[PDB]
């Protein structure tokens, strides 16, 4: 089965640098052109480098010439991004795609975030519940993205929604995730949301009563 | 670079019927070489790399059900979805793979339309244990509507409030189309504890008239 897979990406000050990799399994990777594509937070996709199969030949974005370096190791399967002298700009998911005319295998992507702002890890509040009754954690004053949220170590899924995170002025993300229930069910059953950041290692579990 | 202009930026379509998104081109994507039309288009749904559809502007990838449909030439293309469905909610890009700079179009969000439904409202104080750390977090839910509109009001102490608020909306649910939606009044503790009545104002399609929900602190 045909495989990408990209790694390296993390939080990075403005002006530092970063090496992604990009694993290939499943086909002859030396047979084929591959490349970056990144795509910055809610915007749309942008194609940034390129290099050939038997030649090698190389392009650039001309938003990322001069910082960034594409390469490849065919005895590893690989493909690198060399990122310098970053900027708060080139925040984005980045992917990997294998081209033959048009980009046909892509990675799921790596995260790379450019800012001087530290990590920090959330703090978890309920939303308490007062035919349909509404409850949920807040998740507050983390950073960077993401958090992920699970109820009930993933069985509950129905009528959950999980907000967008959003910005603060303070430069932290927040966000919500709720759940409706029938209001006879707050007897019967226990709610635990866990919020995971991977960027700060925080691991939290909150019961959230009435 | 040659610029790749989408049309329109976003559309709703009932389920069944036909969806038609345009692109056009700034230059020629025909290769004089080979006679293909060297433009492609992509599916991308939240958290996923985009998906492959069709490219020399008309053939499907292997996997993509006949319903999509590619046409075009010269510096006009367009991408049709017959008989739409729920899984077929995404944004939806063309590219110019004919030379570099790889450009491409800005997106189209495709969404289903369906019929208007109001929202359930609901509305959540702070927790004792975020007052205790010095902020208040007021939280108001607008659940499973449509259309994505609407207009949520903060009021305390019966007085309109202005730029201490944020919204966040869900992608349309995959059950039923709706959207969900959470308004958040963020105030100091001292600034909370000063006030009575907390009220979310809720205007929306649906609503014959504007919906409030209120509680006043420490009831």
């Amino acid at each position: 089965e045909v495989q990408l897979v990209e790694s390296g990406g993390g939080l990075v000050k403005p002006g530092g640098s970063l090496r992604l990799s990009c694993a290939a399994s499943g086909f002859t990777f030396s047979d084929y052109g591959m490349n970056w594509v990144r795509q910055a937070p809610g915007k749309g996709l942008e194609w940034i480098a390129y290099i050939s199969s038997g030649r090698g030949n190389i392009y650039y974005a001309d938003t990322v010439k001069g910082r960034f370096t594409i390469s490849r190791d065919n005895a590893k399967n690989s493909l690198y991004l060399q990122m310098n002298s970053l900027r708060a700009e080139d925040t984005a998911v980045y992917y990997c795609a294998r081209s033959w005319g048009y980009f046909d295998v892509w990675g799921q992507g790596t995260t790379v975030t450019v800012s001087s702002a530290s990590t920090k890890g959330p703090s978890v509040f309920p939303l308490a519940p007062s035919g349909t009754a509404a409850l949920g954690c807040l998740v507050k004053d983390y950073f960077p993205e993401p958090v992920t949220v699970s109820w009930n170590s993933g069985a509950l899924t129905s009528g959950v929604h999980t907000f967008p995170a959003v910005l603060q002025s303070s430069g932290l993300y927040s966000l919500s995730s709720v759940v409706t229930v029938p209001s006879s069910s707050l007897g019967t059953q226990t709610y635990i949301c866990n919020v995971n950041h991977k960027p700060s290692n925080t691991k939290v579990d909150k019961k959230v009563e009435p | 670079d040659i610029v790749m202009t989408q049309s329109p930026d976003s559309l709703a379509v009932s389920l069944g019927e036909r969806a038609t998104i345009n692109c056009k081109s700034s230059q020629s994507l025909l290769n004089r070489g080979n006679q293909k039309n060297y433009l492609t288009w992509f599916q991308q749904k939240p958290g996923q790399p985009p998906k492959l559809l069709i490219y020399w502007a008309s053939t499907r990838e292997s996997g993509v059900p006949d319903r999509f449909s590619g046409s075009g030439s010269g510096t006009d293309f367009t991408l049709t979805i017959s008989s739409l469905q729920a899984e077929d909610v995404a944004v939806y890009y063309c590219q110019n793979d004919y030379t570099y700079p790889l450009t491409f179009g800005q997106g189209t969000k495709l969404e289903i339309k369906r019929t208007v439904a109001a929202p359930s409202v609901f509305i959540f104080p702070p927790s004792d244990e975020q007052l205790k750390s010095g902020t208040a977090s007021v939280v108001c839910l607008l659940n499973n509507f449509y259309p994505r509109e609407a207009k949520v009001q903060w009021k305390v102490d019966n007085a309109l409030q202005s730029g201490n608020s944020q919204e966040s909306v869900t992608e349309q649910d995959s059950k039923d189309s709706t959207y969900s939606l959470s308004s958040t009044l963020t105030l100091s503790k001292a600034d909370y504890e000063k006030h009575k009545v907390y009220a979310c104002e809720v205007t929306h399609q649906g609503l014959s008239s504007p919906v409030t929900k209120s509680f006043n602190r420490g009831e």
